[PDB]
């Protein structure tokens, strides 16, 4: 009732299992779904499914996973700061962390239920999506320790193959992935 | 919310706390233990000469002191970058990600208190001999001077 | 205590601007004590024996260590004498109920044993009319000469203005002064807080034939100045005195010299006349344009005398 | 802001990220600060040299209208035409942009300082030198005055913080604090009062 | 560039290359001024002192609105010739920049 | 108890009434009487009254009330502005609108029920003082244009007719009135 | 109070709710209605391609999103100041503004959803046709561009 | 609970009880003992025992205690420029103002229980020690008037000689006082 997630109801389920899905009502009235209060969930059953993860999936996924997890982790420590002196206070890594973390929301987070493909999807295209934003980072680290300007990064063309990479069927995403991790790697290069 | 009538009352009744974080959790560390908000209140009555080392007690009033000067410091670098800080500011910001790597980050491992105080003294080299207000000279002598390279290969 | 003492001591009527002429008599005092520390009993005993004044009062001493629920009867037979001086043998009686709190506490600690229903925090749903059984004893009537004045003192819990306590009484009583802990952390003394104090009596009390004509306007301009003051206090506080307009700078030199020459006065006696003097003085440091609440004549009369007061 | 225990709890946090704002940018002036004083320092500095520079360009202008003619110094100051000597280039400071003049100068720029006089050059020598100084104390007040500001929007931040956010936090802590406990104190008092109205009626009739 | 001050200076100015102009009174000095910035061009301007001691007050209507023309109290001559206290000028300046008004 | 609006007794009422005056005790600490908060209070009759109004106050009535609201509303905006940074940083046109929602305050807004004539005010009278706000206000607006100080308007001597006009006595208001309205185009002429 | 018992078991038990604000009702808008705050579960039965317009739902989420934006840009100048803001955070701010001025107020006026949409889409032209994500590119190439003073001035 | 003044059983007791001492682990964190507040602290008996003070310690033992208390005050009003600028930035006055607190802190304030004679003092004793450091005071306040360097005023003996006042023995106290009073007198005539 009201939302309040301290009435005896929640808190005596919050005991008593094992992964808590917690819905928040600012990104509901923004109308982004799923809806997940990614601060306040959990899952205590991480560590159990790793070896099912390197054997069906990637043999990594662990610890992509674990990276995404970090990054999510950042953006919300630098969100207080932006909150206090505003985003374009923040120096370039910072910039850049948060604006990593948008793009974790938008485009991995964010799932169409009502769309015909984007309605579901397979472990391998989530992997996929997540090895694309990871290495977009770690390019785009490198480009800003060799001087390249945010307004640069955030406009290269790139950027929207990630974020339509969710439309892709799961019969076209295995080269749609080979494509942009090419392109990933081609456009970093380019910047120079 | 530690204002919540269960912690409430046990800090009452009990005498310190050791309180997880799920910051550091969501960093990958563990076991999670943030030494900042953790007190154990009968500690100077079970360290020192005679049970532990003589060098505990300031060691660890060290290691607090730098830590959080180096989480501080962390918060300042997002705003004002790393050129605009002084070089002891920089060697905080180094010491406070090597703490939580090596120190706090110790997996499954069972170390004895020589081989953490060990660890302890190899963060501390970090910072320069003489900023370490909190530590007498003999200490600083005896046991300042250890390479990171003991604990550097088991995170 | 110290300014319930002082009133007590000071207070004195005036015929003289009245109009009446004739020899003023002295006030008797009524004082009830509800749950009173030894200290505070002493100070008083001191106050009276001093002045002289214990002869003619009549002293209601219920202590801390007395019992709770005959803290509900003291402020009753307290006020039963007092009306008896007053419309009877036509007295002026002023009667002093120190620490009304203690009163709330005791009518709470009753109604929570009889199990009636409480109202706001835990204070019994009819605190409201028991105070004012209490507080509207007071007044003058028709074809008597006597009087009864009441100055109930109340510590306001946690310095909340909202609590139950002060605010049934502000609802009952004709006004409040309030007391300012920041004024007495500055050494003022008596640190009277004039924006959360009010007197709703005032203006049938004041003006022609009763004190000078120019002390409603007066009053009402020191308040505008006031708040004014405190106003550019609070936008100092934020963006430093150098940024302040000269007027600004007019109003902030007028707040201090308020708090530190008007508000401030020790244990002084002054009369209506030097406490007049006084704020023509503070006033005389605005410019005479924006003393809109006063009327042309009593400007023209009255501005411009320096501070030099001695 | 309704009351409930959740609102109460944001609230809270509030609170501690407002205090934790407030240290983070007494922090920030504290690195300004002493910034702050090193320009200053640099700023005593190139101010004296520019008061020797035009001392020295005084004194040698002096002297060659003395020599000579005060018409040949006016010409030659009418020849020289007004050269673009300067190129302004700007230089980021804390975030912000600051003018860092670069001179040019062109020495070819200048026509006619040499013929007839026989000082009337070197004194142009002296003015030149004393330009480049005066461009100098440019230099380091535009970044004086820019630290400067930026310690004062610091500030003022600051005080916003301690002296309007952080006490309406408080105060909406307090209220709603005090909503909540009322409504427990009459959910208890409903409870006892129907608990005992049936211990009454069993006790009338069982 | 430019230069405003005593027409005994500004020959000298102009001698080194700069549009050099002759000040001779203070209102003089402050109308000139204003004409030069309210002109768009040069980018320097350096005023005496004497007659203007603080360009950027007087000239705060306009400065407030453009921010590439940079004024600077220049030292007056006959003053040159005795000195002048810079270190009472820095003070000042300090009281401008950080209002605090304190030093040492 | 406390002010508190959401007790019952006040939201029952609220259920049910067509008005709301709203009184406030920061309003009455600074002796601003009748210490009606104009941005917490509502009626539900406006509409319906406004025939009667433009035929028994003036035509233009509404609008002019309409008007004397917006820069209300104006004011309400700025002062949140102001009191974090100062009135200086603000615009020439937002430190007017804070110059005139004072006078609005002071010497519309305000009425003293002690005094012998600005105890009762009539809708003609308000009219008249609603009229020549406006006047002052539209001529300021023009000089600000125009490049005149704010500081040479705050000094005229027209807002001390102004400000003189709710103690002036209803049979001779009229006249007060023509005469405050000339001399408002006479001194915004003066300053040029 | 949305919190109030009425209101939430109202809204646990109905399909939606139109949620009017104070806010704007003060402001001079009508009807009040609050986008945010607001919802209609069973919107997306009877809306699309066959029912209303092949772009609807799109739009309205484009239009939620952008709205969104705009908010958290005016709770971004308490703190940073206007001066300090980027392009694009002016322009979500202009489109606050537009939104709340020419979408939600409408007075008793009657408009078929022809009509709102080209609102809609007016509205979100003023910005960039790259930060409309939610829209599919062949509705953006077909609705895209038209300018707000063809529908008023 | 955690500090809260605000708590019942604080609050009822700050109604009864005539002194409230206020201990504060931040002083015993910067290593001053006692640990008291000087700032939140209060007492409601010094008004009563006043007349005992100036029959059994001094007739100006109240004079000199207020100035003490002022001096303090003074020191606590100069720590939002001391907090912004270090000590060395102050003029000569305000830094008087600062050094004249340490002393105060240091060496009248703070007491070692555990020291053979400091763990105890009577009313003569710290009587001697405000008249020596309110001489000392109103002497370098006069010499900074007569252009004297403070950095020389900090060096003088006379700062070591009250410096060890707290742990003079009882029956040594008087002729100590006596000395170091005269040498004060003798310290700053001698300094230029």
């Amino acid at each position: 009732p009201g939302g309040d997630m301290s009435e005896p109801v929640t808190q005596s389920t919050l005991r008593i299992v094992g992964a808590f899905w917690r819905l928040d009502a600012s990104l509901a009235f923004r109308r982004h779904f799923p809806a997940i209060n990614w601060n306040g969930s959990y899952s205590l059953f991480t560590s159990a499914l790793d070896p099912w993860y390197r054997e069906n999936v990637a043999e990594d996924y662990p610890e992509l996973r674990d990276a995404i997890s970090e990054l999510l982790q950042r953006e919300a420590g630098l969100q207080e700061i932006v909150q206090l002196v505003g985003p374009d206070a923040l120096q370039d890594a910072e910039r850049l962390v948060i604006e990593v973390g948008r793009i974790i929301r938008e485009d991995f987070l964010q799932q169409n239920a009502y769309h015909e493909v984007d309605a579901y999807c397979s472990m391998k295209k989530a992997y996929g999506i997540m090895k694309m934003i990871l290495a977009f980072y770690k390019e785009a680290e490198a480009a800003i320790k060799r001087g390249v300007s945010i307004d640069e990064i955030l406009q290269l063309p790139v950027l929207e193959r990630i974020g339509r990479a969710r439309y892709v069927s799961e019969e076209e995403f295995p080269a749609y992935f080979e494509e942009a991790m090419k392109e990933i790697q081609g456009a970093f290069k380019a910047l120079a | 919310d530690r204002t919540h009538p269960i912690p409430d009352l046990t800090g009452y009744i009990t005498e310190g706390q050791i309180q997880l974080s799920r910051e550091l959790h969501r960093k990958g560390i563990y076991p999670p233990i943030d030494p900042l908000p953790s007190l154990s209140r009968l500690m100077n009555n079970g360290v020192g000469k005679g049970k532990t080392r003589e060098d505990h007690k300031q060691v660890s009033d060290q290691l607090y002191s730098a830590y959080a000067n180096g989480v501080d410091i962390r918060k300042l670098v997002a705003i004002i970058g790393e050129d605009a800080l002084t070089e002891n500011d920089r060697r905080y910001l180094q010491f406070a990600d090597a703490f939580e790597r090596f120190f706090i980050n110790q997996g499954q491992q069972n170390r004895s208190i020589e081989e953490s105080l060990q660890i302890a003294w190899a963060l501390l080299s970090m910072l320069p001999q003489g900023e370490l207000k909190r530590i007498s000279k003999d200490h600083i002598g005896k046991y300042y001077g250890q390479k990171l390279e003991e604990i550097w290969g088991a995170p | 205590n110290e300014i319930a003492a002082q009133i007590a001591r000071q207070a004195t009527v005036r015929p003289d601007l009245s109009g009446e002429g004739e020899k003023e008599e002295p006030f008797a005092v009524v004082f009830a004590a509800m749950g009173i520390t030894q200290r505070e009993l002493s100070y008083f005993i001191q106050e009276f024996e001093r002045t002289g004044a214990l002869s003619r009062s009549v002293l209601f001493l219920n202590k801390a260590d007395d019992p709770t629920i005959e803290r509900i009867l003291t402020p009753r037979m307290a006020l039963t004498v007092a009306e008896y001086l007053a419309f009877e043998h036509d007295y002026h009686v002023l009667v002093i109920l120190t620490d009304m709190t203690n009163y709330c506490e005791a009518l709470r600690e009753i109604g929570a044993a009889r199990e009636e229903i409480p109202g706001r925090r835990g204070y019994p749903g009819y605190m409201y009319t028991d105070l004012a059984t209490i507080y509207e004893r007071a007044g003058v009537v028709e074809g008597k000469k006597g009087s009864v004045t009441q100055i109930p003192i109340l510590s306001m819990p946690d310095d909340d203005r909202t609590h139950p306590i002060p605010d049934l009484t502000g609802y009952i009583t004709e006004g409040q002064i309030q007391l300012s802990r920041e004024l007495h952390r500055k050494g003022i003394y008596p640190p009277i807080d004039p924006l959360p104090s009010l007197s709703r009596l005032m203006n049938n009390g004041v003006g022609k034939g009763k004190t000078r004509e120019d002390h409603k306007q007066v009053s009402d301009q020191l308040y505008s100045a006031y708040a004014n003051g405190v106003d550019i206090r609070k936008l100092v506080a934020i963006i430093g005195e150098d940024a302040l307009t000269e007027n600004d700078r007019r109003y902030l030199q007028f707040a201090d010299a308020f708090e530190r020459f008007f508000i401030n006065q020790g244990q002084q006696n002054r009369s209506i006349e030097e406490s007049l003097q006084i704020a023509w003085a503070l006033l005389s440091m605005l410019p005479q344009g924006e003393l809109k609440r006063i009327s042309k004549d009593h400007i023209g009369k009255y501005y411009g005398q320096k501070l030099e007061e001695i | 802001v309704s009351p409930t225990r959740m609102n109460l709890l944001q609230r809270r946090g509030q609170l501690r990220l407002a205090q934790k704002g407030v240290d983070l940018l007494k922090k920030k002036r504290d690195a300004l600060v002493a910034e702050f004083f090193g320009l200053v320092r640099e700023a005593m500095e190139a101010r004296k040299a520019l008061d020797q520079a035009a001392k020295e360009a005084y004194a040698a202008l002096l002297l060659a209208q003395a020599f000579d003619g005060p018409e040949v110094v006016a010409g030659a100051a009418l020849g020289v035409p007004p050269l673009e000597g300067v190129e302004a280039e700007v230089e980021n400071v804390w975030g912000s942009k600051v003018p860092r003049l670069k001179a040019t100068f062109p020495d070819g720029a200048l026509l006619s300082p040499v013929g007839t006089p026989a000082y009337t050059l070197e004194a142009s020598r002296a003015f030149r030198r004393y330009a480049e100084a005066l461009i100098r104390v440019a230099n380091t007040e535009t970044r004086l005055k820019k630290i400067g500001e930026e310690i004062k929007k610091t500030t003022r931040r600051v005080n916003a913080l301690e002296q309007v956010v952080i006490p309406g936090i408080r105060a909406q802590i307090r209220f709603i604090q005090q909503v909540l406990e009322q409504r427990e104190r009459e959910d208890t008092f409903r409870l006892k009062r129907i608990k005992g109205k049936i211990e009454a009626r069993e006790a009338e009739e069982e | 560039m430019a230069v405003i001050a005593d027409p005994e200076t500004a020959q000298g100015f102009r001698l080194a290359g700069l549009e050099g102009y002759g000040a001779s009174s203070a209102e003089e000095a402050q109308s000139l001024l204003e004409t030069l910035v309210e002109r768009g061009g040069y980018a320097l301007v350096a005023v005496d002192e004497a007659l203007l001691p603080d360009p950027e007050r007087a000239v705060e209507r306009l400065m407030r609105g453009r921010d590439l023309p940079v004024l600077l109290p220049i030292a007056g001559l006959k003053e040159a010739f005795q000195g002048h206290d810079v270190e009472g000028y820095m003070r000042e300046l300090v009281r401008k920049t950080i209002g605090f008004d304190i030093k040492l």
